[PDB]
C-alpha cells in the first residue's frame, strides 16, 4: 500500500510549472527558494526529492499557484 | 482493535470505532471510552459520526457515577449540533444520539445477553440491522429490538399488583436520574413500587424485603417479573 | 426530485476510450458522446463512448454537421445492439473538472430532451497512474439559486463522501451544479483478462546474462563501494558530536555514506543470486 | 501428588508468554511507525 | 389454570402490555431537548433526523405530544420522510394490539388517498414494528394487502 501512495504523490508534478532556485533550508523539510519573478519564498518541499541533490544553487520547480517546492 | 483506530483509510478507522460500540455498549466501560475520545477529531467525517453513535451506546441509562464521561458528552453533542459551520453528516450524529441516550426515559436499554448465557437472538438481528443506515436511513429503524427494559416487577397471582417496599444498602448517589434544567443528609433507604427501574449493576445493592408482608420465594437476582409470595 | 445518491455506473471499456481521445488532442478541450443503457430514476450506465469532428478554438470548441450523428448510431445499432445517448463528456486539459460558461451552455441544450444528460469532464493530465480525476456532473436550476433553496433534498448517507476541490469551488460549484459520486463495473468478463494480458514475458529469466560482463559487473560496482565505504569509514568517526539532528540539515549538499552504502547490496544480491539460480538449473534440466 | 505436577505446568507455560509478547511488543511498535510515515 | 398455562407462558402477552405498563407509568423524558434542535430549519436531514430522534426515545409509550406539537415542520420533507413519518408511528405505539389499525385510521391507503403514496404505503412498515415476534391476523392482513397493490413503494412497507 505505501508504494502506491508513494507514486500518487507526483500528481502535483503536473505541466504548468515555473521555475525558482534553491536558496537555503530552515530545517528537515522546510526550505527557502527564490523564483523568477523576483519575490522570494517560504515554502514547504516535496518529501521524494533526494535532499542530497541541492545546493550549489539549485534549479527547481515550483507549484503554479500555491507556489510550493515540486 | 485500538491498533485498528490509526488505520491509514478512514474506513478502517469508521468501524473501529462501530466494534468498540457494539461490544462493550452494555457496560460503561472505562477503556471504550478512553480509545474514542480523539476520534471524535478526525478531518473525516463519518469517523466524526460513528464515533459518536458509538459514544452513545455506551453509556445509556448512566448517570455520572458509573463513569464521569457522560454529562462530560452531554454537552459534547450540543457543542456540535449548535454549530453552523458543522458538516450535517458530522452532526447527524448528534441528533441521532438524543433520541439513543434518553431511550424511553431511561426505561429501555440494550441486551444482547441474558443471565442465563443465551444471547437475545432479535436484538442480535437488531444491531445487525441497525449497522446499514448508508445504503438507506429506515433500515437502521429495526432498532427496537434491541430496547429491552431494566425493570423488577412483582407479582402474586395471575392479575394482581403486590404492594412491596425494599431498600439499597450500597452508595445511593448511583440511583440518580437525568435531572432537566427547564430554563424559561442522605438516603440509601430507597423505597421501590412494583414497576421500579434500576440499573442490572443495581442489583447487588438492594435489600430483600424481611419487613414486608410479601415475601419472594426466588432467590431476587434477575429483572422482570418474579413471583412474590404472600406471606 | 433526486436523492443525492445517484452512483453513475460506467464501465471497464469507456474510460480508456475516453482517455486516448482525451490526451491524443490534449491542449485543446476534445469532446465526445455518451451511449449507454437507462436504469431507474436513482442510477444510469453509460457503456459505449463515441466522439466526432470537432472546430475549436483556445477557449471555445465546437462540433461540425449533424450528419455523421445519425448514420454513426445507425451503423452502431446494426451492430452489436441498439443502445441511446445517455449524456456527453468533453475534457478540461490541465484543469481540473468544473463547468465553465461555455460549458454549461450546450449542457443546457442537452437537458432538455433527456432530464438526465451526464455532464462528464476527463482530465488526461492530473491522473498520474492511480487517480484519474473525472467528477462527472449535472446542472441545477439557477432559477432555486435565485429563490435561495436549497436543492436535492439528501435522503442516504452516500453522497457526502467525497470533499470538493476548493478551484472547481471557485467555479460554478456549488450555485449551478452538483457532483456524483461514481465507481467502477468491473467483472471476470474484463478483469481477469486485463491482468493476465498485458504484462508477461516468455524467455526472461530461462536465458543468462552477458556471462562474460556479469562477472565484469561484479567489478564495475564494487570498485566504487571501496571508496563509499571509505566514507562509511570517514562519517561514523565524526560522531560523538554536534546533535546528529543537525548532521540531517547539514549533509543536503552531498551524498551520504550509509544510505548509498545499502543501495548497491541490494543490487550485488540479486544480480548474483538469480544468475547464480537460473545457471545451476539449465545443468539439471538440459541433459 | 497429582496437583503436585500441575504446578510445572502452569509455571513453564507462562515462559511462553513473556517472550512471545516481547516479540510482538516488538512487532506491533514496528507497524505503528510505518502506518505513520503513510498517512504523512 | 394448568390449561390455561400454555397461553400465559406462550404467548408472554403478560410481558407485553405489563411492559407498556411499566412504559405509561414510568416516562422521564423532556420536549425542551427537541426544541433546543428546533432551530436547524432548512432543507437538509434534520426533518428526517428529529423524527428519527424521537421515536427512539419514546419506544412502546405511546405518546403523541412531541408530534402533534405542529403540522407543517413535519409535513415539509417529503418522498420519504413521509415514509419515515408514518413509520415512526408504529415504533411509538410498540407491542399494543388495539392502537395500531385505530390511529392509523386516516392513515390507510385507501381513505384519503394523496398525492403521496409514501405517507400511506409505510404504514404496513409501521404494522410490522408493533407486532414483531407477534403473528396472527397481522400476518394475514398483511399477507392479503400484498396480493394486490401498487408499485414497491407500499411493498417496502407491506
Amino acid at each position: 500500500e505505501f508504494l502506491h501512495a508513494q507514486e500518487e504523490v507526483k500528481r502535483i508534478q503536473s505541466i504548468p510549472l515555473v521555475i525558482g532556485q534553491f536558496l537555503e533550508a530552515v530545517d528537515q523539510n522546510t526550505a527557502i527558494v527564490g523564483s523568477t519573478t523576483g519575490s522570494n519564498y517560504y515554502v514547504r518541499i516535496l518529501s521524494t526529492i533526494d535532499r542530497e541533490l541541492l545546493k550549489p544553487n539549485a534549479s527547481v520547480a515550483l507549484h503554479k499557484h500555491s507556489n510550493a517546492l515540486v | 482493535v485500538s491498533l485498528l483506530s490509526e488505520s491509514y483509510n478512514p474506513h478502517v478507522r469508521y468501524g473501529a470505532a462501530m466494534a468498540l460500540g457494539i461490544c462493550c455498549a452494555g457496560t460503561g466501560n472505562k477503556e471504550a471510552i478512553n480509545l474514542l475520545e480523539p476520534m471524535t477529531n478526525d478531518p473525516v467525517n463519518y469517523v466524526r459520526q460513528g464515533a459518536l453513535i458509538a459514544s452513545a451506546l455506551i453509556m445509556i441509562q448512566q448517570t455520572e457515577i458509573t463513569c464521569p464521561k457522560v454529562n462530560q458528552f452531554r454537552q459534547l453533542y450540543s457543542k456540535v449540533i449548535n454549530d453552523k459551520h458543522d458538516d450535517v453528516m458530522a452532526k447527524f450524529g448528534a441528533i441521532l444520539a438524543q433520541g439513543i441516550l434518553d431511550a424511553g426515559g431511561h426505561n429501555v436499554t440494550i441486551s444482547l445477553q441474558s443471565r442465563t448465557g443465551h444471547t437475545h437472538m432479535p436484538s442480535v438481528v437488531g444491531v445487525l440491522v441497525f449497522t446499514q443506515f448508508w445504503f438507506w436511513f429506515p433500515l437502521s429503524h429495526f432498532l427496537s429490538l434491541a430496547y429491552t427494559p431494566t425493570c423488577v416487577i412483582g407479582l402474586n397471582k395471575d392479575l394482581k399488583m403486590p404492594k412491596v417496599q425494599y431498600k439499597s444498602n450500597c452508595k445511593p448517589s448511583t440511583f440518580a436520574y437525568p435531572a432537566p434544567l427547564e430554563v424559561p443528609p442522605e438516603p440509601n433507604f430507597q423505597l421501590l413500587d412494583n414497576p421500579a427501574r434500576v440499573m442490572p449493576a443495581q442489583l447487588k445493592v438492594l435489600t430483600m424485603p424481611e419487613t414486608c408482608r410479601y415475601q419472594p420465594f426466588k432467590p431476587l437476582s434477575i429483572g422482570g417479573i418474579i413471583i412474590l409470595k404472600d406471606t | 426530485a433526486v436523492d443525492t445518491a445517484e452512483q453513475v455506473y460506467i464501465s471497464s471499456l469507456a474510460l480508456l476510450k475516453m482517455l486516448k481521445h482525451g490526451r491524443a488532442g490534449v491542449p485543446m478541450e476534445v469532446m465526445g458522446l455518451m451511449l449507454g443503457e437507462f436504469v431507474d430514476d436513482y442510477t444510469v450506465r453509460v457503456i459505449d463512448v463515441f466522439a466526432m469532428p470537432q472546430s475549436g478554438t483556445g477557449v471555445s470548441v465546437e462540433a461540425v454537421d449533424p450528419v455523421f450523428q445519425a448514420k454513426m448510431l445507425d451503423m452502431l445499432k446494426q451492430t452489436g445492439r441498439p443502445e441511446m445517448v445517455v449524456g456527453w463528456y468533453h475534457s478540461h486539459p490541465g484543469f481540473g473538472c468544473w463547468l465553465s460558461g461555455v460549458d454549461i451552455n450546450t449542457q443546457q441544450s442537452f437537458e432538455a430532451l433527456s432530464e438526465r444528460a451526464v455532464a462528464v469532464v476527463v482530465d488526461p493530465i492530473q491522473s498520474v497512474k492511480g487517480k484519474v480525476v473525472i467528477d462527472a456532473f449535472r446542472l441545477i436550476n439557477a432559477n432555486m439559486m435565485v429563490l435561495g433553496h436549497e436543492p436535492r433534498q439528501t435522503t442516504s448517507n452516500l453522497g457526502h463522501l467525497n470533499k470538493p476541490s476548493i478551484q472547481a469551488l471557485i467555479h460554478g460549484l456549488n450555485r449551478h451544479y452538483y457532483s456524483i459520486t461514481i465507481n467502477y463495473r468491473k467483472n471476470e468478463l474484463e478483469q481477469k483478462m486485463l491482468l493476465n494480458l498485458h504484462k508477461k514475458s516468455w524467455m526472461e529469466g530461462l536465458t543468462l546474462q552477458d556471462y562474460s560482463e556479469h562477472c565484469k559487473h561484479n567489478e564495475s560496482v564494487v570498485k566504487e563501494m571501496l571508496e563509499l565505504a571509505k566514507n562509511y569509514n570517514k562519517a561514523v568517526e565524526e560522531e560523538d558530536k554536534m546533535t546528529p539532528e543537525q548532521l540531517a540539515i547539514k549533509n543536503v549538499g552531498k551524498q551520504d555514506p550509509k544510505r548509498h552504502l545499502e543501495e548497491h547490496v541490494d543490487v550485488l544480491m540479486t544480480s548474483n543470486i538469480v544468475q547464480c539460480l537460473a545457471a545451476m538449473l539449465d545443468t539439471v534440466v538440459f541433459k | 501428588g497429582l496437583r503436585q505436577y500441575y504446578l510445572s505446568k502452569i509455571e513453564e507455560l507462562q515462559l511462553i508468554v513473556n517472550d512471545k509478547s516481547q516479540n510482538l511488543r516488538r512487532l506491533q511498535a514496528q507497524r505503528n511507525e510505518l502506518n505513520a510515515k503513510v498517512r504523512l | 389454570d394448568q390449561t390455561l398455562k400454555m397461553i400465559k407462558i406462550l404467548s408472554g402477552e403478560m410481558a407485553i402490555e405489563l411492559h407498556l405498563q411499566f412504559l405509561i407509568r414510568n416516562n422521564n423524558t423532556d420536549l425542551m431537548i427537541l426544541k433546543n434542535t428546533k432551530d436547524a430549519v432548512r432543507n437538509s436531514v434534520c426533518h428526517t433526523a428529529t423524527v428519527i430522534a424521537n421515536s427512539f426515545m419514546h419506544c412502546g409509550t405511546t405518546s403523541d405530544q412531541f408530534l402533534r406539537d405542529n403540522l407543517e415542520w413535519l409535513a415539509r420533507a417529503t418522498n420519504w420522510a413521509k415514509f419515515t413519518a408514518t413509520a415512526s408511528l408504529g415504533v411509538i405505539h410498540k407491542g399494543h394490539e388495539k392502537e395500531a389499525l385505530q390511529l392509523m385510521a386516516t392513515y390507510l391507503p385507501k381513505d384519503t388517498s394523496p398525492g403521496s403514496a409514501y405517507q400511506e404505503g409505510g404504514g404496513l412498515y409501521a404494522l410490522g414494528l408493533i407486532h414483531a415476534n407477534h403473528g396472527g391476523d397481522i400476518i394475514d392482513y398483511l399477507l392479503n394487502q400484498l396480493k394486490n397493490a401498487s408499485n414497491d413503494i407500499v411493498r417496502h412497507g407491506g
